[PDB]
Parts: structure tokens; C-alpha cells; sequence
């Protein structure tokens, strides 16, 4: 590793575009390459990612590759094509090219920043509904993502004292569930999100 | 238009400032929004109001014009204060700019131009002035001009004075900076390396190196999550690392790895992903790592081997 960047995330928003400027601390002159991967299932255990065009993805990335001189820093411009309906997240990978009884291993960094690519007016809706083990279920009926601390689940209209609490700190993405994992039937639950609702539980 | 009498005096003060980001520019960030500093209804002798620094050269406790301006003229403008910022933990010292204006007050006019700290009075419509306000702020773009995150702290003093006559008191102003750079994050790997490789008991190799490693990111920040993957090309599907004979893709030796990493030891399997808990323009300063390699070989052929490992530093999806 002879570089870093900033920045390590961002959200575009509007349409507008952004940069992740690519830092050189080695004095001797290298070549970054770009690309860029959809996350897939993104907040979830089946979460995975592919590739996509420079152009005809969600983000256009330019340049793919760049020369690093020493000591300065190269500008590569994150815009959205086309603003999307709900969110969507990308993963922005610069790794750089190298080429020109014993044993060598050679040691290698890559970073990869995470982008948010957001709509245009932000919502946020949060579904409940009963799973076959009756456990609680939420959907995130919202296109931005909902990001979850904790979860005080209660007996009645008001939480009181009585009302369990579990912090979870998981991030629900858009038309994503998640299972909290309860299967007692308590009548409503209070949520806080990183930076009080309170919804009806559905006994089905 | 109504303001309260008020005598000039010696003043304490604490102003905190964010938190802002490093990453985006850093807006105007007031200090002082048109503070009152003098008063009155009767009289005008607070109708001549300048603010000197204490030493015009000393960035301490800022550094500006610590004599009366000499001309009769106004200045109209800003004053231009150098002052030393103080991160909290470290002791480092970085000096910024802080520009800083009066305004003065008139019983029946309106007249508000902005004077230097140090400007000479006027009338308006033939009026003096009874009061004058006190202005001070961070630039633009002015916490950019630091280092690192951190909590940067200084103070900042004033002699409040009637010009030409006497000084009244002095300001003291404590001024607190929360700069986050949330975004940062690095890894430096100090210094390839070689397992180096000696027989043991029973026709039995052993292998072990290690390197050492500067890891940081960005602080001031509330706890974050990050994502580690660690992988070798010759990565089959089995979660082993692997060095394959240079020239001969037939044989393979198998190798681990380990990681302490701010006192922190794992082992990763060949394409597992590590979520690592901070809890556990960019920053020099960093919190210790060290990868270990490590190796297990019978009978092995000789000739070179070689592996080539990729490590890549992603936020995670799964945090918030
Ligand atoms: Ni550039
Ligand atoms: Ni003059
Ligand atoms: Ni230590």
C-alpha cells in the first residue's frame, strides 16, 4: 500500500456529483484503476456484489484509472446517472497495478469507498407484520435505508417500564425485512434511529 | 431598535464550535454575534469603543493590532486575528484566522457599518454614539486548514478600551472546536516479506514473519463499523491461503495468517469478510496492528513460491 482516499463514503444526492480524491504518501509515481460494484441484498446475510459498467450503471465513476505522481492527489467525480426511486448503495474500489527454495508474498491494500445513491425526496415507512414463528417482522416500506439502535417493545400504548429492550444497531434497507427474533405478542413497539415512533404489532 | 444600558468591563466566556466535519468546507462559525459590549442613555462615552489585542505578533491569545488606530478616518472593515488552536489530546498547536468587527449604536440614528477592532469613531448625522457591538468568527473554509480531528481549543483575548483614553476590562474568550473527519480512514504498512523457512523434526518445515502496520479512523466520530477482506488470488474456495510454485501451477503449499490489531486477534479464512468495531486530509497518528504469516510444510519441494494477498478496507453495509 503506497495510498489512501478520501473520501471513504458518500451519498449523492439530486443528481449532483462528488469527489474522492486519491492520496499518494509513496515517493515513487503509481497507477490507481477504478471500479465499481452494486451492492445486492445490502443490510442482509445474502448480501453480495457485481459489476457494473462505468456508464450505463447507476453511477458514472470517471477516470478509471489514473497516474499518482508522488506526494499529490488525483480528483475522480462521482455523479449519479439517474437519480433513483429508492436507494441504492455501490462500493467504489481503487486498487492499484503493480507490473512492470524461497518464498515471497507479496502484501496488498484495496479501498473500497461506499456510496449512497439517494432519491429524491427522502421517506422513511416502517411495515409490521407477524412471522410464521409469530416473530415480529419489519419492512422498510421507506426507499431510504433505516439504520435501527434499539427496540422497545411494549405491552400497551405506552412504554412505561414494563416494555423489553434490545439494541440491535443494524441498518434496514429498502423492501427489506427484519426479524427481531420475538415471538411473544406484545402490542406495540418504539423505535429510535441513528441520526420514537410508535406502531401497532400485528398478532397475525 | 431598543437596547439596555451597560458599563464595560472584564468578561469570561465559553464558546464551542460544531461538531463539523473535516470532509465538507467549514461554513462561517460564529464566536460573536453582535455583542453588546457598552451602553448608555445619558452619556457617549462608550461612543468611541476600539478592541486591541494584546500582543500584535504573539499568536497565543491572538495576535492583532494592540494600538489605536492613528488616523482620523474609519477603517471599514474586518480585523485580522491570528490565533493558536490547541488539539486537546495531543498538544499539537495550529494557528488560524478569526476575523472580528464592531458596530456602533446611535440613540436616534441608524448607521451600521462594520470598523476594524481598532477603526476610529464617527457621528452619524452629526449624532455620537452611546454603544457599540462586538463581532468574531471563524472564516470559510478555516477548520479545513487542520491537521486531524480532534477537540482544538484556545483562547482568545481583548482589551476593551474607550480610544485614546481608558481600557475598561478585557475579554476572555474560550474557544472550543469539535472537528470530526468522519471519513478517514487509513493504513500504512510501515516498511513483501519472506517466510523464512527451516526444517524441523521429522522432515517438517516451519515458517513465521510478521509485519507491522499504522491503522487509523476518522475520531471524534460516535463508534463506526468497518469491513476487512483478505484474499489470495489463488483462492479456491476453501477459505486456505495458498503459494503455488512459481513456473508450476501443479504444486501448492498452503499458509495462515493472523491479525493483533489495536489489541484485537483474528484469524481469516480466504474471502471472509471482518467487521471491526472502532469500540475495539488525513491523520499520521496510529493505533498498532500486526499481521502475522504463518507456515506448516512436510516434504516440500524447492524452488520459490510465491503469494500475492489482497486487503481491502470498506464500511459495511450492516451498520448504521
Ligand atoms: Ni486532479
Ligand atoms: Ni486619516
Ligand atoms: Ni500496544
Amino acid at each position: 500500500a503506497n495510498f489512501m482516499i478520501y473520501p471513504i463514503s458518500k451519498d449523492l444526492k439530486n443528481g449532483n456529483s462528488e469527489l474522492v480524491r486519491v492520496y499518494s504518501k509513496s515517493k515513487e509515481i503509481q497507477y490507481i484503476k477504478i471500479y465499481t460494484k452494486k451492492i445486492i441484498n445490502p443490510g442482509t446475510t445474502e448480501e453480495y456484489e457485481v459489476d457494473i459498467p462505468n456508464w450505463d450503471g447507476g453511477l458514472v465513476v470517471t477516470p478509471q484509472k489514473v497516474i499518482l505522481p508522488a506526494g499529490a492527489s488525483k480528483s475522480i467525480r462521482l455523479t449519479q446517472f439517474k437519480i433513483p426511486k429508492k436507494e441504492e448503495v455501490y462500493r467504489v474500489y481503487f486498487e492499484a497495478v503493480k507490473p512492470d527454495l524461497t518464498i515471497e508474498i507479496s502484501i496488498n491494500i484495496i479501498y473500497a469507498a461506499l456510496i449512497r445513491s439517494l432519491p429524491s425526496e427522502q421517506n422513511i415507512s416502517l411495515n409490521i407484520s407477524r412471522n410464521a414463528k409469530k416473530n415480529i417482522i419489519i419492512y422498510n416500506n421507506g426507499n431510504v435505508r433505516a439504520g435501527v439502535k434499539d427496540i422497545y417493545f411494549c405491552k400497551s400504548s405506552n412504554i412505561d417500564d414494563n416494555c423489553v429492550k434490545k439494541a440491535y444497531n443494524k441498518n434496514i434497507y429498502p423492501e427489506k425485512s427484519f426479524d427481531t427474533l420475538v415471538n411473544n405478542n406484545f402490542s406495540y413497539v418504539f423505535i429510535k434511529l441513528n441520526h420514537g415512533l410508535i406502531q401497532l404489532k400485528v398478532p397475525a | 431598535h431598543h437596547h439596555h444600558d451597560k458599563n464595560p468591563g472584564s468578561e469570561n466566556m465559553t464558546n464551542t464550535i460544531g461538531p463539523h466535519d473535516r470532509g465538507g468546507s467549514s461554513p462561517i462559525y460564529n464566536i460573536l454575534n453582535s455583542y453588546l459590549t457598552a451602553y448608555n442613555g445619558s452619556h457617549h462615552l462608550y461612543d468611541r469603543m476600539s478592541f486591541l489585542c494584546l500582543s500584535s505578533q504573539n499568536t497565543l491569545n491572538g495576535a492583532c493590532p494592540s494600538s489605536d488606530a492613528p488616523g482620523t478616518a474609519t477603517i471599514d472593515g474586518e480585523t485580522n486575528i491570528t490565533l493558536q488552536f490547541t488539539e486537546k489530546r495531543s498538544l499539537i498547536k495550529r494557528e488560524l484566522q478569526i476575523k472580528g468587527y464592531k458596530q456602533f449604536l446611535f440613540k436616534n440614528a441608524n448607521c451600521p457599518s462594520k470598523l476594524a477592532l481598532n477603526s476610529s469613531h464617527f457621528q452619524c448625522n452629526r449624532e455620537q454614539a452611546s454603544g457599540a457591538t462586538l463581532s468574531l468568527y471563524i472564516p470559510a473554509g478555516e477548520l479545513n486548514k487542520l491537521p486531524f480531528g480532534g477537540v482544538w481549543n484556545a483562547v482568545l483575548k481583548l482589551n476593551v478600551k474607550r480610544r485614546y483614553d481608558t481600557t475598561y476590562g478585557t475579554y476572555t474568550i474560550n474557544i472550543t472546536v469539535n472537528l470530526t473527519d468522519k471519513g478517514n480512514i487509513q493504513i500504512w504498512l510501515p516498511q513483501r516479506v519472506d517466510l523464512n523457512l527451516r526444517p524441523t523434526g521429522g522432515g517438517t518445515y516451519i515458517g513465521r514473519n510478521s509485519v507491522d502496520m499504522c491503522f487509523y479512523d476518522g475520531y471524534s466520530t460516535n463508534s463506526s463499523s468497518l469491513e476487512i477482506r483478505f484474499q489470495d488470488d489463488n483462492s479456491k474456495s476453501d477459505g486456505k491461503f495458498y503459494l503455488k510454485k512459481i513456473n508450476d501451477d501443479s504444486k501448492e503449499l498452503v499458509y495462515t495468517l493472523s491479525l493483533l490489531l489495536a489489541g484485537k486477534n483474528l484469524t481469516p479464512t480466504n474471502g471472509q469478510a471482518l467487521n471491526i468495531n472502532t469500540a475495539s486530509s488525513v491523520p499520521v497518528l496510529c493505533w498498532p496492528g500486526r499481521l502475522q504469516l504463518d507456515a506448516k510444510v512436510k516434504n516440500p519441494e524447492a524452488g520459490q513460491y510465491m503469494g500475492n494477498i489482497k486487503i481491502t478496507f470498506t464500511p459495511s453495509s450492516q451498520t448504521l
